[PDB]
């Protein structure tokens, strides 16, 4: 993670704060997150 | 060190790749006033115009990220954290900064707005239903029109007017061996014939039907969906039409 | 025993399943005057209005039966045998009944008309080309419009406005498990998403391309097709773009 | 043939005279005609 989720800000075209509030869901558990991390980010 | 309200607005507007026009459509606010607020050619705005702009982002975010449950919570929490950021602006005139009073006030302003919108829709339920509407893409902002021009189904099924394609995949008449060239159809060689249209309509009717969910009753399903009845009460009623 | 001009007109108009409105669109002649001629509330009409009505049938017949060679001859010969039948009406005021003078006069009136039409098109070549036209189905009768609403390609490719389907094969959001129902998208559940539109456009782009004939240059192919150059000269030039 | 080409007048929706002018093409040679008799009358 670090601050390398500018990737989300650019592809989803969403605000910095919103890109964080995504990370905030299952934060640190990027493993647990991947099921939802790859949902609207998948069929896009 | 906080930023001014104008600076904050421009940051959010731009980060969502929205133009002043785009946001001025999503929100009640004029192109000119938005611009002036972002420069500081207008002072800190009213609380009601702040709520209107958030409603603007609200509509967009739901279009982009989705109204789905996993994002539903993220969206409501986000819009709240922005409403606070605005009233904590360097040039803010709001010292009643108790968030939960403003957050609740905003949700109680949103609800009032929804009712007004639905009342105004009810008046033109006819044109909304029959798809005689010009709905700006991304937005709930709409303009009543004389025919349902943007209804793909209607365009393919109507018999009032010729339908064209780009001036490319044409010569829809394979008969280009006709001596003297079809009168004034040296202009309209782009016109799709009745056969092609029905083949395209059927194609799409299939494509959509092996996804999504065919609706038995139109009048009915629409009428229950649009009203002042409880959300959790009508979801049951919609599922009843989709699964008997 | 001949029939009156009015009786003859109604016989032909009806036998081609054309309405007074339909024929009044195909021809310069008003709905009211057509009607009155068929009753005998108007006397035998001018020779120029007779030519206009035939031009009416001419446009239709070519739409229905086709401009193709096997029918091309049948059509020209037919329209002639009607022009005679009209001037041999019981109430006819034409004793110069030498057919070949009238038949030639009609072909020399038609040609004059074509030129006028093409001159008037040339003025709006912009809107004709870009398909910003409302062309009455069956007819060459058209009305300039602000956008190409009837161009199927444009409807599917534009980003200005939401595109709908009938209030049937809908719930284009398979996500109907979203808690509080998507704000004001209890009205617009008919909206096709960007994905679907491009899949439908590609479908049609394929369908049309494994028939008909893709045109390399649009500006060019159109520009040579619409002008006062000889028919037999430009057919060669069109085949050159279709086969290099 | 006889006068049993009301069939053409109804399906093609064309005038009596035009339905005759079709018959007039390879008239009596309905055999020869069938190649064109079944053309625009076929893909319709």
């Amino acid at each position: 993670p670090m601050v390398t989720k500018e990737f989300l800000k650019i592809k989803l075209e969403c605000s910095d704060m919103y890109a964080q509030k995504l990370i905030d869901e299952a934060q640190g558990d990027e493993n647990k997150l991947y099921d939802l991390f790859i949902q609207k980010l998948a069929e896009r | 060190i906080y930023m001014t309200f104008g600076e904050i607005l421009k940051k959010e507007r731009v980060s969502w790749k929205l133009s002043v026009k785009e946001l001025s459509t999503l929100s009640g606010v004029s192109q000119t006033y938005i611009s002036k607020l972002e420069n500081g050619k207008r002072n800190f705005p009213s609380l009601e115009t702040i709520f209107n702009l958030l409603i603007g982002f609200k509509t967009h975010i739901e279009y982009k990220m989705g109204s789905e449950s996993p994002f539903y919570e993220i969206n409501n929490s986000y819009l709240d954290e922005i409403l606070i950021m605005f009233i904590n602006s360097s040039n803010s005139t709001i010292s009643d900064r108790d968030p939960n009073e403003l957050i609740t006030q905003f949700n109680e302003y949103y609800d009032v707005t929804i009712k007004k919108k639905q009342n105004e829709n009810s008046k033109i339920e006819s044109d909304i239903f029959s798809n005689k509407i010009k709905l700006v893409k991304g937005t709930t902002k709409k303009e009543v029109i004389e025919k349902p021009y943007f209804d793909l189904n209607w365009l393919l099924t109507q018999n009032e007017y010729e339908v064209f394609f780009d001036r490319s995949f044409l010569l829809d008449n394979n008969f280009l061996n006709k001596k003297h060239f079809t009168e004034k159809d040296m202009y309209y060689y782009n016109v799709l014939n009745d056969n092609d249209l029905k083949t395209i309509k059927d194609e799409i009717v299939v494509f959509l039907l092996n996804k999504y969910n065919y609706i038995k009753n139109k009048d009915d399903f629409f009428n229950i969906f649009t009203n002042s009845e409880d959300d959790k009460t009508k979801r049951d009623a919609l599922y009843k039409i989709l699964y008997e």
